[PDB]
């Protein structure tokens, strides 16, 4: 979700910092103030959405464990369903056994 | 076989999946033989998540099993369609 | 470039050989035309691979988020530095601190963005699996519902 | 599982009748 966030927040970062490494050198202190609030606050948001970013399968364990049991979750609910649904067609094959003969007479 | 036979199919697919050779490779007149056929049919087998990845282009197999009627071999080989699909694809892209 | 040579031979409907007459055997081994996987933070960018990972219910406990932190802060304040440099000094002195922050960003970006794909994708997995179930029910309940609607309007008459 | 290209497509979806119409007329086109 944030990946692409934190993404385009670093590389505005790096090119606020190198547009303020070209232009450093009241303007002058106008845009230098300016240029630090944009570096700063990139920074801080880049900081924060790496902190608050999805702290799970960077690695290879949790990832895994957690398609796992979403996956057996998902055959759970899959079998409830295939019951559910037999049910429903044994129903509606009934009320066409019935409409049936009832069109038979 | 084994690498190099397995690279050269991969780029011959890559490269048959563009619509540029669709005008060259009709050309050359392997579609009419059964062979390109049963190619295709063998390498419809890397269909899984172990050599398709290999390929870039993605659009790979749907072109390839597009390909395989002759109506829409015949319109690949118009530069009609040729220019739409790389439309679609630099839109896409 | 047709690369598909001895087609004729090989792929042969007249009499087809045991089992690898066609056979177009893709390169899943023996063939380092990918590579391997892909790149890494240690061959482009020699240095220390500052890397982190926790397991099932357990939070990196601020391994792998505050090095990153730390290592942006650093590329900030050699960012700074340069700049200071490049305006007091000449001009052609902050480029290669320029480009080593600016590769530091584009490797932290991509780490970030491998390590937020596989748990978005399953956190969507499971979203669409308990959506599916709850359709599900909500469709068998509609057709006990209106089963038991029509057993009334039979029982009606 | 693994079913989100089937679950998100959004046009890209009841009994069509259209479909029935088709196959009735693919099917009663004889009696073979």
């Amino acid at each position: 979700d944030r990946l692409t966030q934190l993404q385009d927040a670093v590389n505005s970062l790096a090119d606020q910092f190198c547009n303020a490494i070209g232009v450093l050198q009241n303007p002058t202190e106008e845009y230098a103030q300016l240029f630090a609030a944009l570096i700063a606050r990139t920074a801080k948001d880049i900081d924060v959405l790496i902190d608050s970013l999805p702290s799970e399968e960077s690695t290879a364990a949790l990832q895994a464990a957690s398609l796992y049991k979403l996956e057996e979750e998902n055959h759970e609910a899959a079998t409830c369903l295939e019951d559910v649904v037999y049910r429903g067609d044994m129903l509606l094959e009934k009320i066409q056994s019935a409409l049936a003969d009832i069109a038979q007479s | 076989g084994n690498r190099l036979r397995f690279q050269l199919e991969l780029e011959f697919v890559q490269c048959l999946a563009n619509p540029n050779y669709l005008n060259f490779l009709a050309q050359r007149g392997y579609f009419k033989d059964k062979a390109f056929v049963n190619y295709l049919k063998y390498l419809l087998y890397w269909k899984e998540p172990e050599y398709a990845k290999y390929l870039k282009y993605p659009q790979c197999l749907h072109m390839l099993e597009l390909l395989q009627y002759e109506h829409f071999r015949k319109e690949l080989v118009n530069a009609q369609c040729a220019k739409f699909i790389d439309e679609q694809q630099i839109l896409h892209w | 470039p047709p690369p598909p040579m001895q087609y004729i031979k090989e792929y042969t409907d007249e009499n087809i050989q045991e089992g690898l007459a066609p056979k177009p055997p893709p390169p899943i081994k023996d063939s380092y035309m990918m590579f391997g996987n892909q790149f890494q933070c240690d061959d482009l960018i020699i240095r220390p691979l500052e890397s982190q990972g926790i397991e099932r219910l357990h939070p990196m406990q601020f391994d792998h988020k505050k090095e990153l932190r730390k290592l942006n802060m650093s590329i900030l304040i050699n960012f700074l530095d340069l700049l200071d440099i490049l305006i007091r000094s000449p001009g052609s002195i902050k480029r290669e601190e320029k480009l080593e922050d600016l590769k530091l960003l584009f490797v932290h970006v991509h780490h970030l963005i491998n390590e937020y794909r596989p748990h978005q994708a399953r956190e969507t997995l499971r979203v669409m699996m308990e959506v599916q179930k709850r359709q599900r029910l909500e469709t068998a309940e509609r057709f006990q519902k209106h089963l038991e609607r029509v057993i009334e309007m039979i029982q009606n008459c | 599982c693994e079913k989100q290209v089937q679950e998100v497509g959004l046009d890209g979806q009841p009994l069509s009748m259209s479909q029935n119409l088709a196959r009735l007329a693919q099917r009663i086109d004889f009696s073979q």
